RNA sequence: AAACUUUCAACAACGGAUCUCUUGGUUCUGGCAUCGAUGAAGAACGCAGCGAAAUGCGAUAAGUAAUGUGAAUUGCAGAAUUCCGUGAAUCAUCGAAUCUUUGAACG
RNA sequence: UGAGCCCGGGUCGAACGGCCUCUAGUGCAGAUCUUGGUGGUAGUAGCAAAUACUUCAAUGAGAACUUGAAGGACCGAAGUGGGGAAAGGUUCCAUGUGAACAGCGGUUGGACAUGGGUUAGUCGAUCCUAAGCCAUAGGGAAGUUCCGUUUCAAAGGGGCACU
RNA sequence: GGUUUUGCGCGAGUGUUUGGGUGUAAAACCCGCACGCGUAAGGUGAGAGCUUCGGCGCAUCAUCGACC
RNA sequence: UUGACCUCGGAUCAGGUAGGAGGACCCGCUGAACUUAAGCAUAUCAAUAAGCGGAGGAAAAGAAACCAACAGGGAUUGCCCUAGUAACGGCGAGUGAAGCGGCAACAGCUCAAAUUUGAAAGCUGGCUUCGGCCCGCGUUGUAAUUUGGAGAGGAUGCUUUGGGCGAGGCUCCUUCUGAGUUCCCUGGAACGGGACGCCACAGAGGGUGAGAGCCCCGUAUAGUUGGAAGCCAAGCCUGUGUAAAGCUCCUUCGACGAGUCGAGUAGUUUGGGAAUGCUGCUCAAAAUGGGAGGUAAAUUUCUUCUAAAGCUAAAUACCGGCCAGAGACCGAUAGCGCACAAGUAGAGUGAUCGAAAGAUGAAAAGCACUUUGAAAAGAGGGUUAAAUAGCACGUGAAAUUGUUGAAAGGGAAGCGCUUGUGACCAGACUUGCGCCCGGCGGAUCAUCCGGUGUUCUCACCGGUGCACUCCGCCGGGCUCAGGCCAG
């Protein structure tokens, strides 16, 4: 509040009196008489820098920057150790860009949340839903007089076509907890990178990874960025029979013999 | 504020008022357009899926996808390349396509009833004792004054007698 | 998760209307289950409780002890059950509050108005299995 | 350039999502009382006036009587089928003219007009 | 040696820190427009079986009518309700009423 | 090395922590700092004047300061008497209690609790006007309102009559 | 609101977030026209580096330069 | 003499309306100083705070006496840039717009000036049997028509209609709608753990004796009962009067706001002496007129509008009103002064100033009874899972205090390095490996043959293997390595 600290009258009693100047309050029938007020140091006072809210809680960043985080994200949603060292359960589902066939995955089957459940464990994304289920516990601390009383891991993210799928699927999903549903006209970095880790665990339909070219080709004043190496294995790159062959012979080996 | 402490002190209730609002956001009654209107589509994907356009200004921002909805001479004259002292004044002369707009095309283009206007009672008495003492000589009933009180003209009467029947 | 605008998850917004509850709100709070042979005759799942009612308790200390209710005590939301009792220091003999969370219905109270109840929640829940299955 | 007492008078946009969401809702509104036809009237084209401007064109206010006329659209009528008339404007020339007249016969081609009553 | 003064431990005091809680506050957003001479906002005095305050009400006074729900209120006492009923309730809703002295205050 | 981290033992009863990032009302011996609590001083300084108290008995758990009686003193009608005005508001009376107040005590009190108590044609108010004050007629002032008190105000009483 | 340095994206361009279009709805995703800031020729002493070991020579300094 | 009209009065006449509150936002009036210019006086603060009047859900503004100089725009309002630009200030401190452009939202109208003059056609009352009866207002002007990018009047030929019911519909409150209290153990109590299930367009939230999707309220989606008020509306009845209306043409007309513009002066204000606006005083206009601009271009040539009357939604504001939903906010010295019978108790003559104070337990089950004491209370006994939870109540720190235990002390204590004494402790160790003899229990011994995989030559599985080979266990012996202090 602005005039939290400020609706007293409060006086300094001078500069000669054995007494802190601290501004008192004035009276004489009270405990509040003659108390301090009007500081940081002080009982019901003002504290140092009253919080405002003009405070710049929103952060402008560039759309290039946004649309290569976003091509990061996804690129190393198809690497199989990634999502492992996210904490993703990914051992008993094959082909880890998961591509469900859209004809089992569009209508009214898929609409009701048991066929959803039986579309999870049948292709292999079984343990980490259990994952989520097992993992939800009360939070420490403040938040739960705050509104954010349980807290719990991710799950697998379905990335469907509206166009092609039907909406119907988030119906069908969206109880079971962890798996969250995004279009891939729309992908969210805060699914696809949660809490700034790559690596989250996808399970796209057969239109949509169709449907995936097309939407990063429409992106206007974007092209998807270009490496500043060609071959990232460096053992491949150092043991080459190029390199090697230009290579001075050794100085000295890993270890060497103390002399003296 | 202190009037809101003397709420939570009191045993009244609370009046809790229900979300109504001014104006309605979807189309009612039973015409073509309240029947074909999705209530959980915007108003340019309602528009398209009837095949008519809701702005007619600039396009401000883009859109998404197929919305459809958002839009010799010898005398030097510039309207005789653009052409097909009075006109029509209450309405205009007209000339794989959707559901809704073919059945919006056969509304406008249904016949409909005349709802012809008649003579009252007493003025077919006054174009009646005008022929039956001027035969259909109008040139006579116009300069008649004791059966033509009002100094009509012979082309406004023979308008009426037309009209009436009797020529 | 909640959808509607009108719906709230506030905490201390649930709290204060739970323990702020008129004795008319309150009466649909202290509601109980039926017992087994009653929900395969009515297809009603749970009622309001009734202080002619007949209950056993199958939660607490006092478990498996079957009374009639004698009390709705509805401004500590609890009930009391006949000789489910404790007694004082002084030899006198006071009842007990149990929550009708915890005891099952075995034995209603019919009036006219309980048939009414029974018949409109039985009413519902054959409207829509008719609803699920054609 | 704090010599006034700017903490009192500082106004953020925390509304701006909310506004966003009152605005589409008030062009629901009305596209629910009127239907079929479009939420916005149609607009001349117009050129800017400064010799900045010149080169580009923009739409203007309402279309003038002579355009109206000289297209086969009442003047009375005009208002009653959406399009916007504006007394004060002038022609001053044949290309202003030329081009409203060629805009107002492509609305009239793609209009449907329903039988009164 | 005791006592006294000082140090450490244990237990007991003084005091209310820490931890956990919160029908409170603070800030943001959304829907709507509604005080009064038909007597407002505010001030006073009364009203409960047993009440001082807070709350509600006004000599019809912790309230009457009507509508809905459908069997309570509860700290104690006493009636209740015949329970197959114009129907309990410190219930909810609310379109009818009652409405002391003042206060713009108007013999 | 250190700021600190971890474990054992006792108490207690409902939520909490490691790791990588994000965020801030984030780290105290001082400010004659703020609020709250607690010491030594210290069982210390001190508990005045109005001359003055004593004996027996009763009550009570308990009597210098509660009562009865008897001695010794005092106010000395310009009272330490008997009544009012102003002001206070139940302090008045009875019964019961002795937690706190009455610089000691208390069975006592203007203390606390429960009950009770104020009876008018003749007593005062109520009626009248005094110094003075406010409306009303008008006139100022942007206005909240100011001047104005009989002022260039149609300002109010009473009667008579064959209708 | 200025300014210096480090990281990032795009680079003669850059800036989606005034606004509009979707949305699982204060998020995320997309974008029309404008607009802000910027943009519309060498030698010798050398000189990093390369060399077929004859010479090629970045940036930049001393100087000589060429132009607005 | 009587009767009109004009002006002015009376009535507790008939019927009405105003005052006060609220004032967060809005429209006006009035109007500072501190500060900065390291002092201060122009300036700035600031056309702000305080003071006064007046409205609403918005208010205000608003359909050009506008912007412009263009190939033109076209009522008002608000956002973005315009732009710290123009412009004005010792050309200091500094102050500081607007046009264009991109968006949000767009809606236009009402009078006075004209005679209905072949018909005051208009309206307030109040008496009604509700249909129409009178009393009046008003010709010093009430209806119809017209309101200057217009219009009138004639002629002319096409084109347009008005009322009353009303099914039904849309909003908004309302009833009803899923699945475990399954079996073990810990526990005072499962909402904990283990196993077995089930529902899910519902795994938001809350309560229930501990962390509950399936115990309960609710939660999701579509329906389904009953009701309120606005608005729309398929249709169904009627209409009517030579009634109204739009355009066209023209040998006919075409009225537009004065103590107001303007000049002079004073004060104030603005970026704005062509005075930027406003107000007072003095003088006081016009009709091919007046206003504001452009222009050296040869004379005020050209451009664009009509002031002194009036109304009007939206986009805009919002510390208040009736509610609703949220938060990387605070968590009882914090967050509003107020989580509590808080603007309370208390203080001041008064204007005003203005606190402190949350938590037993799941349930009061808040000590029956006995005993000591005048009583307060204490001790037994009892309630509870817990009296190490006694309404001086969750947990219960430090300062400071008491008791018990150990110790020290010839005019300070406290501190650093190093032994000693006394008290109390953490480790470490408890045996492991290998080999050789025996004795048991078993054939996952080597090889080969079939399948499978893989690193393509390595393995696994099944058989063959039948017992000088392989693996466990026990009983002896030997080696090596094992803790602390030392020679």
């Amino acid at each position: 509040s602005e005039k939290a600290g400020h609706q007293t009258s409060a006086e300094s009693w001078g500069t000669g009196r054995a007494v802190a100047r601290i501004p008192r309050v004035s009276g004489g029938g009270t405990h509040r008489a003659g108390q301090g007020a009007f500081g940081n140091m002080c009982r019901s006072g003002r504290m140092f820098a009253p919080t405002k809210i003009w405070r710049k809680w929103h952060v402008k960043i560039n759309q290039g920057q946004k649309r290569f985080a976003t091509a990061s994200a996804l690129a190393a949603s198809a690497v199989a150790p990634l999502l492992m060292a996210r904490g993703h359960q990914v051992s008993t589902v094959p082909e880890v860009p998961l591509v469900v066939d859209s004809a089992a995955v569009a209508g009214d089957a898929v609409a009701k949340t048991a066929a959803a459940y039986k579309l999870l464990k049948a292709i292999g994304a079984g343990p980490d839903v259990e994952k989520v289920k097992k993992s939800k516990k009360l939070r420490a601390g403040k938040g739960k007089m705050r509104g954010r009383r349980h807290r719990q891991r991710r799950g697998p993210l379905i990335v469907y076509s509206p166009e092609h799928d039907g909406k119907e699927l988030v119906k069908g999903f969206r109880n079971i907890p962890g798996v969250e549903t995004c279009p891939v006209d729309a992908l969210n970095l805060l699914q696809l990178a949660p809490g700034g880790h790559l690596g989250r665990f996808i399970v796209w339909t057969s239109a949509a990874i169709k449907q995936l070219d097309a939407v990063y080709e429409s992106k206007k004043g974007f092209f998807l960025p270009a490496n500043i190496v060609s071959q990232a294995d460096l053992s491949r790159l150092i043991n080459s029979t190029e390199i090697q062959s230009v290579l001075r012979a050794p100085k000295g080996e890993a270890r060497t013999k103390r002399a003296c | 504020r202190e009037l809101q402490k003397r709420k939570r002190r009191s045993s009244r209730p609370t009046i809790r008022m229900p979300n109504r609002r001014k104006k309605a956001l979807n189309p009612a009654g039973n015409n073509i357009i309240a029947k074909s209107w999705n209530k959980k589509e915007t108003l340019s994907q309602n528009y398209t899926r009837f095949g008519l356009v809701a702005k007619l200004g600039k396009a401000t921002g883009g859109t998404a996808p197929g919305n459809k909805a958002l839009l010799s001479e010898s005398d030097a004259v510039p309207q005789q390349q653009q052409q097909e002292n009075h006109i029509r004044q209450h309405d205009l002369e007209l000339e794989s396509k959707p559901e809704v707009l073919r059945a919006l095309e056969r509304e406008a283009t249904r016949p409909v009833e005349k709802t012809v206007r008649h003579q009252s009672e007493r003025e077919r008495e006054w174009l009646q004792r005008l022929v039956d003492k001027h035969g259909d000589d109008v040139a006579a009933m116009a300069r008649d004054r004791k059966l033509n009180p009002y100094q009509q003209t012979a082309s406004d009467i023979k308008r009426r007698l037309k009209k009436a029947g009797l020529l | 998760m909640k959808v509607r605008p009108t719906v709230s998850s506030s905490r201390r917004k649930a709290r204060k209307a739970h323990f702020s509850a008129p004795s008319s709100v309150r009466r649909v709070i202290m509601s109980a289950p039926l017992s087994k042979e009653l929900r395969e005759k009515y297809n009603v799942r749970s009622i309001p409780i009734r202080k002619g009612d007949e209950v056993q308790i199958v939660r607490g200390a006092h478990k498996d002890k079957e009374g009639k209710v004698t009390s709705v005590y509805r401004l500590k939301y609890v009930i009391h059950v006949e000789r489910v009792t404790r007694e004082k220091a002084t030899g006198q003999t006071v009842p007990i509050g149990i929550h009708p969370s915890n005891v099952v219905i075995t034995k209603l109270h019919l009036d006219k108005d309980r048939e009414n109840i029974l018949a409109r929640i039985k009413a519902g829940r054959e409207q829509v299995a008719k609803a699920k299955g054609k | 350039h704090f010599r006034k007492h700017w903490q009192r008078r500082v106004r953020c946009h925390f509304d701006q999502p909310g506004k966003k969401v009152t605005r589409r809702l008030a062009r629901r509104a009305k596209a629910a009382a009127l239907a079929p036809r479009p939420v916005d009237k149609l607009r001349p084209i117009v050129r800017c006036p400064t010799v900045k401007y010149n080169r580009r064109t923009r739409l203007g206010r309402g279309f003038t009587l002579e355009e109206l006329k000289a297209a086969g659209i009442p003047r009375l009528l005009a208002p009653t089928i959406g399009i916007a008339v504006d007394h004060r404007r002038k022609n001053l020339s044949e290309e202003s003219l030329a081009a409203n007249v060629q805009r107002l016969k492509d609305y009239k081609a793609r209009l449907i007009l329903f039988p009164r009553k």
